[PDB]
């Protein structure tokens, strides 16, 4: 007989695209749990990231003209750059250029403050 | 004043929903399963753009074999592509023996007999939709000489399908269920596919994501 | 009390009861052959706008039936039929066969009316598995209109033996000419193209007497002016091929009878 | 016009860019 979870993997890894498969033939649930046009890629996220060490927090206007394309929404840009520092407000690193080491470290300040004060959500503080 | 409420309102509303923005996109990235099945395999892309060559040497690759059903829901000129397009695709190498399914509205029902004939088929079998209401009744429409209620698949074969995969005498012609979402065809036609067919390799062709399932192939420049 | 889905798909049985046979005789025009492929209907019949052929399809080797050849050798005038539309039941083997033989005949698809079959079989039987009901057949329980309750009228369609899917449904081909000259008096969405009716699992091909009058209402509403009237008598717009004394004598039809 | 944006067929990013497109409006009427 056929083994058909193999078979979709290779199929999957020689005929789907990038975003629908896990570079290893696995299915990405992720491209499936959003809206068509709206994924935040990982490529989108080590550009934004890549954004943030170049410009400064909050210019999202010459992210999106440079670092993405022409097509970025800047309340998403938004959003996951507050996702990344681990604070529902991004308010007090307003034109700081931060870069990944010092991203990941708070980060993991914000996470450390949110348990230590019982007032934690999903990689936000409270604020 | 008003407008202030209205601003201290809205503020209020972005706080509420950036948490459900962020739930969501913390429980994405930890391991959460869409509805779609594993072993689906979508392939976005325009069928007149489509290198079906690859998809053929990719299939004798990785099963030794031919695609069994070929189900297709046209896009008919009222995305709305063409005819002589639809006509052109190449669904003779994409298939030696086995069925074919096209749903046809009542104004390309000759189109799609046509076509059917063209590809090499021989029209045997014929399966119609029947709209319900949430009541139990036909759902009825409109159209030029009787009100429409009814969609029509037709059915092609090819080669000898006796020897030992296709089953005989299952299933029925007639599918009775409501007419829910857009043009959206029930998932018993994938029932009563793999009835026909059970352990298949299965293609569709102009498919959205609700249409992905398992062992079957789907194409489509939404997906 | 009467508000299942097998009672709501069967109100037309209560609302279509058929009528009796005209009795003078210039409201009909009844005429018997031999063989309807070899005869002209030219001479027998005039500019006439309805052609039910109630042809009975053979596809076996070992039951009765008509075959394509038969629909070949008939021979539908051009003066016989100017503005008119064809109705001509069908069969999933040889759909593409009547369709290729009639529009070379110059007949083109319009429509499609579909009589879904339910079984009056099946739904006893779904009835005594279930459960007053034991000394009843399926032929009295058409006959008098005392059906069982059923809110899934799925499990009990006539599921026929068939090679590929099973056939469970009743086609009524509709193929129109059309003519630059003259005009046909049509009436838009008076009845709808899917009509559920009973049926028995002895003989699926044949339609009640209430489902041949929603038949026959159905190409009477569609086409008003070929009804019986004082200016259509003796010059009737409405032929009947392959007649039966079941329903077929009419107001303003035309029948043709085979070796009767 | 809340009860326009809050419709249960749009998503989250939608409901929130059309939240803050209504904020900047808002905002930018009163200056
Ligand atoms: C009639 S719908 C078929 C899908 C079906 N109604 C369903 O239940 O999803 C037409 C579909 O074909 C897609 N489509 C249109 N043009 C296409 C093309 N050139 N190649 C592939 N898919 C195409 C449309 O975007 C849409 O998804």
């Amino acid at each position: 007989p056929l083994d058909f979870t193999q078979y979709a993997k290779n199929m999957r890894k020689d005929l789907s695209n990038q975003d629908i498969c896990l570079e290893d033939g696995a299915l990405n649930h992720s491209y499936f749990l959003t809206k068509k046009g709206q994924y935040w890629t990982p490529l989108n996220q080590k550009a934004l990231q890549r954004g943030i060490e170049l410009f400064g927090v909050g210019n999202w206007k010459e992210i999106n003209y440079d670092e993405f394309s022409g097509k970025a929404n800047i309340v998403e840009l938004e959003l996951r750059t507050c996702m990344i520092l681990g604070i529902n407000d991004i308010t007090e690193y307003y034109g700081k250029k931060i870069s990944e080491e010092e991203q990941e470290e708070i980060k993991k300040s914000n996470i450390a403050k949110g348990k230590k004060e019982n007032k934690l959500k999903d990689n936000i503080y409270q604020k | 004043k008003g407008l202030q409420g209205l601003l201290q309102d809205i503020e209020k509303r972005i706080l509420h929903y950036k948490q459900l923005f962020f739930k969501e996109q913390n429980e994405i990235a930890n391991g959460k399963r869409s509805m779609v099945p594993d072993n689906s395999i979508p392939i976005c892309s325009d069928v007149t753009k489509l290198n079906f060559q690859a998809l053929i040497d990719a299939q004798m690759r990785h099963a030794g074999k031919m695609f069994d059903v070929i189900m297709m829901a046209p896009p008919w000129q009222l995305d709305s592509l063409s005819d002589e397009k639809i006509q052109n695709m190449p669904i003779q190498s994409l298939q030696q023996d086995g069925f074919i399914f096209v749903w046809a509205i009542n104004a390309k029902y000759r189109v799609t007999i046509k076509m059917i004939e063209n590809w090499g088929y021989k029209l045997v079998d014929e399966i119609t939709w029947v709209k319900k209401t949430v009541n139990g009744k036909i759902a009825k429409g409109h159209g030029f000489y009787l009100q429409h209620a009814k969609e029509s698949c037709l059915i092609g074969v090819k080669g000898d399908v006796d020897n030992g995969r296709f089953k005989k005498n299952i299933a029925s012609d007639v599918i009775f269920s409501e007419r829910r979402g857009q043009s959206q065809k029930p998932e018993e036609i994938y029932q009563y596919i793999n009835q026909l067919c059970p352990n298949g390799n299965y293609l569709e062709i102009f498919a959205r994501r609700n249409n992905l399932h398992d062992n079957w192939v789907s194409i489509g420049n939404e997906l | 009390p009467g508000e299942d889905q097998l009672s709501l798909l069967l109100k037309w049985r209560s609302s279509y009861i058929p009528p009796q046979k005209p009795t003078n005789e210039d409201e009909y025009k009844k005429i018997i052959c031999k063989d309807i492929s070899s005869e002209k209907l030219e001479q027998h019949a005039g500019d006439v706008s309805a052609l039910f052929i109630n042809i009975k399809w053979k596809l076996s080797e070992g039951q009765s039936g008509k075959s394509i050849e038969d629909l070949k050798k008939l021979a539908i005038s051009d003066k016989l039929i100017n503005n008119g539309i064809i109705f001509i039941w069908s069969e999933k083997e040889i759909l593409s066969q009547i369709v290729d033989v009639l529009e070379a005949k110059g007949f083109n698809y319009i429509e499609n009316f579909m009589i879904n079959q339910l079984s009056a079989d099946k739904a006893l039987e779904m009835q005594r598995k279930n459960q007053i009901w034991s000394d009843i057949t399926p032929e009295q329980c058409i006959e008098q209109e005392k059906f069982p309750p059923n809110n899934y009228v799925q499990d009990i369609f006539v599921n026929s033996e068939y090679s590929f899917f099973r056939k469970s449904k009743k086609i009524l081909l509709m193929l129109r000419k059309f003519n630059k000259d003259a005009q046909l008096e049509l009436r838009h969405q008076r009845t709808s193209d899917i009509f559920f009716d009973i049926f028995e699992q002895n003989k699926p091909n044949d339609v009640s007497k209430k489902g041949m009058e929603f038949v026959y209402k159905m190409i009477e509403t569609l086409l008003p002016k070929a009804n019986y009237s004082e200016e259509n008598k003796g010059a009737f717009k409405m032929m009947e091929l392959y007649a039966d004394d079941k329903s077929q004598p009419r107001k303003g039809w035309i029948s043709v009878y085979e070796q009767e | 016009t809340l009860e326009d944006i809050e419709n249960e067929k749009f998503t989250n990013l939608e409901i929130l860019t059309h939240l803050y497109n209504l904020k900047a409006e808002i905002v930018r009427r009163l200056a």
